[PDB]
């Protein structure tokens, strides 16, 4: 029936870390590290639960000195990147002169670290634009979400411009009005 | 109100753009069956993508998943304060937040919209919550199961889901097609014609 | 376990002073650094997750502390322009993890600051010997001593019977009590009790020495003034049993 | 911060003492932790627990069905129990550990047979200018108010394997008209 998931990591050298709940597989809530704030992934959790953000923090600390602990005890075997799959669609489906937003889904990659533009007939657009952080996986790689609301026009093309060390160059995925 | 976290403790050691990267997960999971009755949590532990040590509330102590983690279940299954508890997490943190969390994760319900269109029938449902859904396809009242194929549950990553069932048919206007659509958001059958 | 050091420490107004937290025996994650004033409650100042700026609780001077949380083993707080407001007690806290793991506290730290170090005395230590009323009266022997004009009041009384220090029978004051209450950096004064039976006062084959720890300044410290260095150091005072008359 | 306490009790040695909390927010997720503070070291655990009953050597802890109020108990009450108590939360929900105002707890010395009087100690060397003054009722409030006189409060000492244990308050000055018995408060049969 339910899983929930209190999912974190730490990342060397970048020194980044992440906690956050899952729940079915969507983000119930992260934390901000560097706002040191809890971030609820739709706007009324919050006013169901509350959740003290200061302690992620603690934990993250936790899991570094791990990662320091684990990284000599493999004899500093790093991690092999392992490149994304993107893919793009509609939230709805699409009509002319009706308003929609364009998912950008990035998975089954690692380590967590990526670049994602959204661009318009090659020029990068940026206008109202959104992303959630790194999601988990049960194989443990990650997936992660772009939004990008917008207008169905015929004359428009839009891809998701997605770099990533796995890859050997940026990688677009087109898409247009059909 | 007020939502738990579960902690860590260092393993068994010490401290402390082309370069070589590490990483460390922890993944904390609670697994509901039948609501709340049934409840299993995991205490997990990764380098990279490794599993190297965990606790599984079914068996009561850390266990070494692979060599890596051998000398951190003993490690850990010496604190005798860590283990005891690790094994209330189950009612202390899991339990817990189920019940925090219950009325708008698990109890969240949305409406699905299902659409009916070709550009072979697409039959598209989308943006309703939880995932578990079906989408049956009729033909004069008789449901189609062969020369369907779907898109899968797409989970949109915003709390609402999507779905495309497609239908093959024979381009001819011979009958009525019902694209119908069940959902715990609905009381009734939501169905979908096109003749 | 975890160590604080220095356990007392007395400075000059404006000078810093360094405080250092180590967990011996484990890796902390977490140190939390507390202070406590006079007849007050432990406060939270910091909280110092390791490798990572320390977060300050509300109501604290952002300026005033700084901690250095580098090693997982060591936390180092320290204060900047003492002042005398500062005098008070500090403790840390060593955390081996996080959510629901033990905290371990340091000993604490005392501190006292004070304008200028010629106000630092070391104590004198006078034994008064029992009364014979009392004993008359009574039929115990009630030793009494006196550490006297002294400052700050970092000191430690205790009662050495024939070599060995001895815990029944003793009861000294809790709190130092000051000489000159108008006044400022009033020296300060304590008493305490040591009591036996006249059985084995009366005898002058036994020993009784009072003995008070001062912890004063160290010889890293600068002394202009002509008399000796109020330094660390012991002062003791004496007297044996002693049969009738 | 999510506790409270009453500032202050007072106990008989050899009596148990029951130490009151009350917390009524506490999430399902924290403990009661308990912590006690001696005059001048670092607060030590005591003990913690999340529903019903908790044990220790010599202590335990009592938390009500609806987790809004807890008691410590202490079994049998020593002198060396005096000390400062601190009601605290802490948990999944609660990362610090917060101390409140706390709870100081004296233990009345059970003073036997009163055995009153004012004596004067001579100096070992006639160095300084000293009035003792022993064996009387706990409830005896001696009260000093001099500028070259001092007068320390009561304490206690404990001979122990001696069961015995007394009262001890001292008073020295500098000045030549003070003797001893002249003093703010006092009893009958004393001298």
């Amino acid at each position: 029936e339910h899983v929930i998931i209190q999912a974190e990591f730490y990342l060397n050298p970048d020194q980044s870390g992440e906690f956050m709940f899952d729940f079915d597989g969507d983000e119930i809530f992260h934390v901000d590290m560097a706002k040191k704030e809890t971030v609820w992934r739709l706007e009324e959790f919050g006013r169901f639960a509350s959740f003290e953000a200061q302690g992620a923090l603690a934990n993250i600390a936790v899991d570094k000195a791990n990662l320091e602990i684990m990284t000599k005890r493999s004899n500093y075997t790093p991690i092999t990147n392992v490149p994304p799959e993107v893919t793009v669609l509609t939230n709805s489906p699409v009509e002319l002169r009706e308003p929609n937003v364009l998912i950008c889904f990035i998975d089954k990659f690692t380590p967590p670290v990526v670049n994602v533009t959204w661009l318009r007939n090659g020029k990068p657009v940026t206008t109202g634009v959104s992303e959630t952080v790194f999601l988990p996986r049960e194989d443990h790689l990650f997936r992660k979400f772009h939004y990008l609301p917008f207008l169905p026009s015929t004359e428009d093309v839009y891809d998701c411009r997605v770099e990533h060390w796995g890859l050997d160059e940026p990688l677009l995925k087109h898409w247009e009005f059909d | 109100f007020s939502w738990g976290a579960e902690g860590q403790r260092p393993g068994f050691g010490s401290g402390g753009d082309t370069r070589p990267r590490f990483l460390e997960q922890v993944k904390h999971e609670c697994h509901f069956f039948n609501g709340t009755e049934r409840v299993r949590f995991l205490d997990r532990y990764f380098y990279h993508q490794e599993e190297y040590v965990r606790f599984d509330s079914d068996v009561g102590e850390y266990r070494a998943v692979t060599e890596l983690g051998r000398p951190d279940a003993e490690y850990w299954n010496s604190q005798k304060d860590l283990l005891e508890q690790k094994r209330a997490a189950v009612d202390t943190y899991c339990r817990h937040n189920y019940g925090v969390g219950e009325s708008f994760t698990v109890q969240r319900r949305v409406y699905p919209e299902v659409t009916v269109y070709p550009a072979l029938l697409v039959c598209s449902v989308n943006g309703f919550y939880p995932g578990s859904i079906e989408v049956r396809w009729f033909r004069n009242g008789q449901e189609e199961k062969t020369g369907v194929v779907s898109t899968g549950l797409i989970q949109n990553g915003d709390w609402t889901f999507q779905t495309l069932v497609m239908l093959e048919t024979v381009p001819r206007s011979g009958e009525v097609y019902t694209c119908q659509v069940e959902h715990p958001s609905l009381t009734s059958p939501l169905t979908v014609e096109w003749r | 376990v975890v160590s604080q050091h220095p356990s007392w420490v007395i400075a000059k107004s404006g000078t810093s002073v360094k405080i250092e937290c180590r967990s011996l025996d484990f890796q902390a994650t977490t140190m939390f650094w507390y202070r406590q004033f006079p007849k007050q409650s432990l406060m939270l100042m910091a909280t110092s997750n390791e490798g990572s700026k320390a977060t300050y609780e509300q109501g604290v001077e952002k300026d005033k502390f700084l901690i250095n949380h580098a090693s997982l083993t060591l936390s180092t707080l320290t204060v900047t322009s003492a002042h005398p407001e500062d005098s008070s007690f500090y403790i840390c806290s060593a955390r081996g993890g996080s959510y629901n793991s033990p905290l371990h506290f340091g000993n604490g730290t005392r501190l006292t600051v004070t304008e200028d170090l010629k106000n630092v005395f070391p104590p004198e230590v006078a034994v008064f010997e029992p009364s014979e009323a009392e004993i008359s009266h009574t039929q115990k022997a009630t030793l009494v001593c006196l550490a006297t004009g002294f400052y700050p009041d970092h000191v430690e009384l205790s009662w050495w019977v024939n070599g060995k220090e001895v815990h029944s029978g003793v009861s000294t004051d809790p709190q130092p009590l000051k000489e000159q209450p108008a006044l400022n950096d009033s020296r300060y004064s304590l008493s305490s009790r040591l009591r036996v039976s006249a059985t084995f006062w009366q005898n002058p084959r036994n020993h009784f020495r009072c003995q008070v720890q001062f912890y004063g300044l160290s010889e890293n410290d600068e002394w202009t003034q002509d008399r000796a260095k109020p330094v660390t150091q012991i002062v003791s005072a004496e007297a044996w049993g002693r049969a009738d008359c | 911060a999510k506790t409270t306490q009453p500032n202050s009790m007072e106990s008989n040695e050899e009596e148990p003492v029951h130490l009151p909390c009350n917390h009524s927010t506490i999430s399902g997720t924290d403990y009661i932790h308990w912590y006690r503070q001696l005059p001048s070291q670092g607060p030590e655990y005591v003990i913690h627990g999340l529903t019903s009953n908790v044990n220790n050597r010599m202590a335990s802890l009592a938390i009500a069905e609806d987790r809004k109020s807890s008691t410590l108990i202490l079994h049998r009450a020593t002198l060396r129990d005096a000390a400062v108590y601190y009601c605290t939360v802490y948990g999944g929900a609660t990362n610090k550990l917060i101390f409140g105002t706390g709870t100081l707890l004296a233990v009345q010395p059970n003073i036997q047979n009163p055995d009153p009087a004012v004596y004067q100690l001579r100096d070992s060397k006639s160095s300084d200018k000293v009035c003792l003054f022993t064996d009387f009722d706990s409830q005896t409030n001696v009260s000093s108010k001099d500028s070259d006189v001092y007068i320390t409060d009561k304490t206690v000492l404990d001979m122990r394997s001696m069961d015995f244990k007394s009262n001890s308050a001292v008073a020295w000055s500098n000045k030549s008209d003070f003797a001893c018995a002249n003093n703010s408060i006092i009893p009958e049969d004393t001298f």
